[PDB]
RNA sequence: GCUGACGACCAUAGCACGAUGGCACCACCUGAUCCCUUCCCGAACUCAGAAGUGAAACAUCGUCGCGCCAAUGGUAGUGUGGUUUCGACCAUGUGAGAGUAGGUCAUCGUCAGCU
RNA sequence: CCUCCUAAAGAGUAACGGAGGAGUACGAAGGUGCGCUCAGAACGGUCGGAAAUCGUUCAUAGAGUAUAAAGGCAAAAGCGCGCUUAACUGCGAGACCCACAAGUCGAGCAGGUACGAAAGUAGGUCUUAGUGAUCCGGUGGUUCUGUAUGGAAGGGCCAU
């Protein structure tokens, strides 16, 4: 359940997730890059449950990278209570997406057992995925 | 230390600056002293005299009595190029001993400040 | 100012040609000596001030000046702005005569002292040596003394770095590490 | 130096006994016996060591 | 911070209101200002409010 | 969960009143600021609350000058 | 050719490293009688002077080590009209930031002095 | 009432929207003249340490600015000393803001003043919060009025 430590305000603002992901869209770290298709809000919850997978499939034979970190928190509000009198508290974090950005990276494992984790870890994740090669350029 | 003369020196330069008059600025050393007016402009020098000059270069300069000299004179430049209402500026050095007897001189032949 | 006589004379001469300088004007001398006696007790009781002023007068010969502290602690429950210690500065001829003074009486009477560490130095060429007890210097009056205090003394050298320092002192006789 | 602010301060003649050894310096010390010396006189204050004896 | 009326020495009555802290100022304060009436400068002293 | 900040301030209505290369007479407000955001040069005094006002006639100038770069406001008689 | 004072400009003008400079000028530097200084100190400031040195500082020269400046092209955004799967796209106008090639050890003004 | 965001690069702009302060203080913490530069890090030094004071080397502010935050601050607006009362009187061209009532800045003129050798600065505090209309009553001045006339009462005008 990654969340930062402390933060400066409680509360943040619901924003705007536009554009593509022209920063991050390199793999530097890992050879083997997973990569996300589409805009979307990526949970605490969700990043835990891909490490998890990924990790249980490398069996401690592959290095995992992590590239999404949930530092925007998110305000719900309980049931039964009427619109306004303030705002919710940040029950959950999540990680804005954008087209392109790198999840998760991996090094020192063989190509097709990266594949087969990278596609558990698409299968839990809520964004379409295509596997991408590093590239020097 | 000159850094600290200069830091010093700037609130009146600049107070002199806004006051759109001209300066008559001194500059003295262990061995001269200077002392030139500038237009308000702050680049021009119409008048001058140091201890440089030829009627008290072989002298006793660095000296008191050069300081009144060289006021003298340069009241006498600056009445004869039209100046006669100037702001005075130590720049920085203390309104004392050589620069005060220059001041003197300059204040008492001719000009008013 | 028998030193003062002196170093213009001989020391200075064979300074340089011990260092090999090649200019006479680099070699080094002994821009200043500082004496610091910082006390906490004192500013609560109040007694302390008047002795150590007492005591500091008669040894350096130059009226001390009381600093002001520029910070608070609460370890130290010291506030802002007391007079918690007390400094002089010594220079020139007067310098050169307290420090005479120094090497002919203050350093031998101190008592179980063989020499002075070789490391004291900061390495820029400046020299600190801190006295035990006050008591040692023969102005100061052992009959009438109220408590034992000690002392810090500084010198402060043109040179920048601390080989020439050491020559500057062994020159005038500072006693042998 | 400030004038009227300052301690007392005079000649004095340190003499050490053991090294028969006289130094001539200013100092704010006063000494009730004085010992004569071909410069002038001034007064005598005895040393029980001194640092050219001094090891 | 009780509210003080300042008063002239010459009796012209023209009077200035100042706030003083009786704790940090208990004596009464004495200063120069300017009088209208006489248009020269006098002393004040401290008066009831 | 009552978090209560309810609170703001009135509008203070800063920024530039005179902008560069307009006619202006002695006494107009140039800038109303808080601090030296811009700096009075030739020609413009400054008031109590950094108000920048024209000390004669004139067109209203902007540059920046001196070591520390800062943003004048002058005042050229034209 | 160089030095000093006052300015323009405020890093392509800075920092750092190395070299040159003492006939003038500058700086150190000598002394604290006098003017004037220190909540102590001739450090600074101030005065009276040239025995000594360009050591430090200062000025000039050289470099690309840092800093700074910086294209072209592309991308992002964006006013107007239209479309839209609401992410965006088309026509038109505009056009960054970052990064890259590259550039830089300034350029001038008035007065005085030695040559 | 004040500061920041919301607020969409002039101003303005709402929510029982997100965050914090105010209902003071100072005769110096104002004015002027002069002078000074902070927080930290490392090294050395009696008690004395992680950190007291002293000395040295870097240090454009990583400090301080009476106080919340924003902006600003080297000619420092920050920090010290000497003398001082401009924390003045009568105003004030011209502007900002504004439904009104209000609120804000302001060169300059006249009188007196403080500092400075002087040109000069000073109509309170680095600015933005520290606030309350009218009516009524009290007080210090005032020749303006004064129910036949002279007074007085009361009323009016200025200050509070």
């Amino acid at each position: 359940m990654l969340q930062p430590k402390r933060t400066k305000f409680r509360k943040m603002h619901k924003g705007r997730n536009t554009g593509l992901a022209h920063r991050g869209s390199t793999v530097a770290f890992g050879q083997f890059g997973l990569k996300s298709l589409t805009r979307g809000r990526m949970t605490a919850r969700q990043i835990e449950a891909a490490r998890r997978t990924i990790t249980r499939k490398i069996k401690r034979g592959g290095k995992i990278w992590i590239r999404v970190f949930p530092d925007k928190p998110i305000s719900n509000k309980p049931l039964e209570v009427r619109m306004g009198k303030g705002k919710g508290p940040v029950e959950y974090w999540v990680c804005e997406i954008k087209p392109g950005k790198m999840l998760y990276e991996l090094e020192g494992i063989s190509e097709e057992l990266a594949r087969e984790a990278l596609t558990l870890a698409a299968a839990k994740l809520p964004f379409k995925t295509t596997i991408v090669k590093r590239t020097i350029m | 230390k000159k850094a600290a003369r200069l830091r010093r020196a700037k609130k009146t330069r600049a107070h002199i600056r806004f006051l759109g008059v001209y300066r008559l600025t001194v500059n003295r050393t262990p061995k001269h002293i200077y002392a030139q007016i500038i237009s308000p402009n702050g680049g021009e020098v119409i008048a001058q005299a140091s201890t440089l000059d030829g009627s008290l270069r072989s002298g006793a300069t660095g000296n008191a009595d050069a300081a009144t000299s060289v006021g003298q004179l340069i009241a006498e430049r600056a009445k004869a190029a039209g100046i006669t209402k100037v702001a005075f500026d130590r720049s920085g050095f203390k309104y004392h001993g050589r620069v005060k007897a220059l001041a003197e001189a300059a204040r008492e032949n001719g000009l008013e400040f | 100012a028998r030193l003062k006589a002196l170093y213009n004379n001989e020391l200075k001469q064979k300074i340089k040609e011990e260092l090999g300088l090649d200019n006479v004007m680099q070699v080094p001398k002994i821009t200043k000596i500082t004496l610091n006696m910082g006390v906490g007790g004192a500013s609560q009781d109040k007694k302390l001030l008047e002795g150590a002023v007492a005591d500091m007068t008669a040894i350096a010969g130059q009226k001390p000046v009381v600093t002001k502290a520029r910070k608070s602690i609460a370890g130290f429950k010291i506030r802002e702005e007391w007079p918690i210690g007390c400094k002089v500065t010594l220079r020139g001829e007067q310098m050169y005569e307290f420090l005479d003074r120094l090497i002919a009486v203050a350093i031998p009477r101190v008592r179980d002292f063989r020499g002075f560490s070789p490391k004291a130095f900061d390495g820029r060429g400046n020299y600190s040596l801190g006295i035990k007890e006050q008591i040692v210097f023969p102005e100061v009056d052992f009959d009438k003394i109220d408590r034992i205090r000690g002392m810090d003394v500084t010198i402060t050298t043109s040179a920048a770095t601390d080989d020439e320092g050491r020559a500057l002192l062994k020159a005038f006789g500072f006693p042998f590490k | 130096m400030r004038k009227d602010i300052h301690p007392d301060y005079h000649d004095v003649l340190f003499h050490d006994t053991n090294a028969d050894v006289f130094f001539l310096t200013r100092s704010t010390v006063k000494t009730k016996t004085t010992r004569e010396y071909e410069g002038s006189e001034y007064p005598y204050y005895p040393l029980d060591i001194s640092s050219a004896s001094h090891p | 911070r009780d509210k003080i009326k300042l008063v002239s020495t010459a009796g012209t009555g023209y009077y200035y209101t100042t706030t003083k802290n009786k704790r940090t100022m208990p004596g009464k304060m004495e200063m120069k200002k300017f009088d209208p009436k006489i248009r020269q400068h006098v002393l004040f002293k401290e008066a009831k409010i | 969960g009552s978090s209560r900040n309810g609170r703001d301030s009135n509008p203070k209505m800063l920024g530039v009143k005179i902008f560069g290369g307009q006619a202006i007479v002695a006494g107009n407000i140039i800038v109303r600021q808080r601090g030296t955001e811009f700096h009075a040069g030739a020609g413009v005094g400054m008031g109590r609350d950094h108000t920048l006002f024209a000390l004669n006639d004139g067109v209203v100038k902007f540059a920046t000058k001196g070591k520390f770069n800062r943003r004048y406001v002058m005042v050229e008689e034209a």
